[PDB]
RNA sequence: CCCCACUAUGCUUAGCCCUAAACCUCAACAGUUAAAUCAACAAAACUGCUCGCCAGAACACUACGAGCCACAGCUUAAAACUCAAA
């Protein structure tokens, strides 16, 4: 017919679904240094995923995992284990002015 | 150095000092405070008693201890009779949300001592005792 | 009780300013919800109650979130008037 | 309740009390000039008339 | 199935270490398990102090014993871990490494639910 | 031999721009209120761009300018609406002046 | 209603009781978004098929009968007189 007309197919420019910083990665509950990344450095409380940027199942994975640790001897409760206060900030939360 | 507002952990080796002092051994003043009252105990970092002011200690009575002020002259006569042991910094743990919270704080700086540090402890179960039932106003 | 002391909802004050100490302290306290908690536990709130307080609150961010999406989408055209007179 | 030996502390209460008497005035011409105010509703509800939201077909 | 031990010791030393941990190791034998591997993960200071056997302990040996066992012996090995006097906190978790993770494309985004209310003029 | 639609729209530079996001394009001032810039960019809608602080008297009516796109019209849909809320303007990054 | 104290009770075990605004007051399954969109409000309007249920108010979550570990209980559930409304 005519050759100028569009044609049916899936949009080319599309960009790649986001990952979560922990897409394809395991989160196991003896990983305290990465588990205390998710939780408050004073009060020790399991940051939402609008702090964390995690998407719902990593998430849950997080959780789980806390609250597994902290039970089993691996993890503080009340607040995070000093020696993680300088591991990397991945957490969208600024609790000074 | 930058200032760092997480306390220093005992064990390692830290810089800071108040008075040749390290932080594990800096006094420590206890503000109880609850919502008809307000409790301020110093005791030292082995535990030791030094002194103790309550609002009903300082001669205030029924809604009047429940006041800021009454806390901050509850500050002040701790603070005084802390000052004659030894006392000039002390770490604050305040526990409760009374109306003097703060206002104890004020008084222990006015009477003479030199808060390096502010821990609140005010228990919060996790799940815990089933509290009293809402009152009907 | 169990746990190390003078690590959990500790702040440090810097050059004897105990005010901002404290605000930093009761900011902290804010924003990780005990505050807002240690106020509703001085009561039972009953589960029926407590369902309808969760729902309340969880409506009005939404709201709240799509008013202020709203906001700051149309503040651009709080600008003059480029056609003044017309 | 000599006022002689309490001069330096009178007048310091003196002082703090015009200076928040003077603050609220300063706080009012400011709150609704919106000098600090992220937008004053009146405004933000102008702004608000030009764009509706539409919960209905036209 | 695949399980895991994680086994937080009394702090003592090497002696005592190694034979409460052969005690732990054969205990599994003796219920049927096939013990894979054992893992130090090394001598730490506790996250908050655990009261076990009418004492109080700050600092543990932290180790982990991967094993395959019946079913029946997780129960049987839980009782025998809280009669061992060395061992301040023992529990056994389905072996992490058993349960394999799901491919994720990324975040599917959510778009504003719609027609939530009719579009009469109100 | 008269070319038809489809073919116009096929060979148009801005079909053949494909998306709009992070794209530079030469626009033009065309109209100035204060230190507001609205600049044709050849697009349905104009931007609007605040006069740069650095030489901001060079941009006068007619200056063609440089811009990075971001949106060719600002549009969403809030709560409860029942179609999208459009400002009816591009959404654009002024960059400088383009010259010869 | 407010304050204090304290019991049954809330817990566990073994048996009962079988009731809720047990309501998301919106039945199950299949399907549709076009025509007439549509009393009002609420959570847009409908088709096929099937079961359950309803037929002025009040009397009445009642009486009697029957069944039930229920004995001040539960389920099923009327009539007479009365009203022009509800
Ligand atoms: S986005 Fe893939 S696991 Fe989180
Ligand atoms: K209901
Ligand atoms: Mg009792
Ligand atoms: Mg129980
Ligand atoms: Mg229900
Ligand atoms: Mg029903
Ligand atoms: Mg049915
Ligand atoms: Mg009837
Ligand atoms: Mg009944
Ligand atoms: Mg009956
Ligand atoms: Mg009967």
């Amino acid at each position: 017919s005519n050759e100028d007309l569009p044609i049916s197919m899936e949009n080319p420019y599309k960009e790649p679904l986001k990952k979560c910083i922990l897409c394809g990665k395991h989160v196991d509950y003896k990983n305290v240094q990465l588990l205390s990344q998710f939780v408050s450095p004073f009060t020790g409380c399991i940051y939402g995923r609008h702090i964390t940027g995690l998407c719902g199942k990593k998430q849950k994975e997080i959780t789980k995992a806390i609250k597994r640790a902290q039970i089993m001897g691996f993890m503080p409760v009340t607040y995070k284990d000093p020696a993680y206060l300088k591991d990397p900030k991945v957490c969208n939360i600024r609790y000074r002015e | 150095t930058k200032f760092s507002i997480y306390p220093p952990i005992p064990g390692e080796e830290s810089s800071l000092r108040w008075a040749g002092k390290k932080f594990e051994e800096i006094p420590i003043a206890h503000i109880k405070a609850s919502h008809n009252n307000t409790q301020i105990q110093v005791v030292s970092a082995s535990n030791e008693p030094l002194a103790f002011a309550s609002c009903g200690t300082e001669g205030f009575r029924n809604a009047k201890k429940g006041t800021g002020i009454a806390a901050q002259t509850a500050g002040i006569a701790a603070a005084a009779r802390a000052k004659q042991k030894g006392v000039i910094h002390i770490r604050v743990v305040v526990k409760g949300l009374g109306p003097g919270r703060l206002s104890a704080m004020h008084g222990l700086i006015m009477g003479g001592l030199e808060v390096i540090s502010i821990t609140d402890n005010t228990p919060i179960p996790h799940x815990g005792c089933r509290p009293r039932k809402a009152r009907k106003l | 009780a169990k746990h190390l002391k003078f690590i959990a909802r500790t702040v440090m004050v810097q050059e004897g300013n105990v005010e901002s100490a404290y605000r930093t302290l009761n900011r902290i306290l804010t924003m990780d919800g005990l505050i807002e908690d240690i106020k509703h536990r001085r009561y039972y709130e009953k589960p029926c109650r407590r369902r309808q307080r969760e729902s309340y609150e969880r409506c009005r961010r939404i709201y709240n979130m799509e008013m202020a999406r709203k906001i700051n989408f149309l503040m651009r055209k709080n600008r003059a008037d480029p056609w003044q007179g017309c | 309740f000599r006022d002689d030996a309490c001069r330096k502390e009178i007048q310091g209460f003196l002082d703090c009390a015009a200076r928040a008497q003077e603050a609220r005035k300063m706080r009012s011409i400011q709150e609704t000039l919106g000098e600090s105010g992220s937008l004053l509703p009146n405004k933000l509800n102008k702004l608000l008339q030009r764009f509706p939201n539409k919960p209905y077909l036209s | 199935p695949r399980y895991e031990l994680a086994l937080i010791l009394k702090a003592m030393q090497r002696p005592e270490t190694a034979a409460t941990l052969k005690r732990t190791i054969e205990a599994l034998m003796d219920r049927g398990a096939i013990v894979r591997d054992l893992e130090n993960l090394g001598e730490r200071a506790l996250p908050y102090r655990i009261s076990a056997h009418s004492q109080q302990h700050n600092r543990g040996g932290y180790f982990l014993v991967d094993f395959y066992a019946p079913t029946a012996a997780v129960e049987s090995m839980v009782e025998h871990l809280s009669r061992d006097i060395d061992v301040i906190r023992g529990n056994i978790v389905k072996h992490p490494l058993t349960q394999e993770l799901k491919e994720c494309e990324g975040i599917v985004p959510v778009p504003l639910a719609e027609k939530l209310y009719s579009t009469k003029k109100r | 031999n008269v070319e038809s639609f489809a073919s116009m729209l096929r060979h148009s530079p801005l079909t053949q721009m494909g998306p709009a996001k992070d794209k530079l394009v030469i626009g033009r001032i065309f109209h100035i209120v204060e230190n507001d810039l609205y600049i044709d960019f050849g697009g349905k809608f104009h931007c609007v761009c605040r006069r740069p602080e650095v030489d901001g008297e060079k941009y006068q009516k007619g200056t063609r300018v440089r811009l990075r796109l971001l949106d060719l019209e600002l549009t969403s849909r809030f709560l409860g609406a029942t179609t999208d809320t459009t400002v009816l303007e591009a959404n654009a990054v002024l960059l400088g002046i383009q010259e010869s």
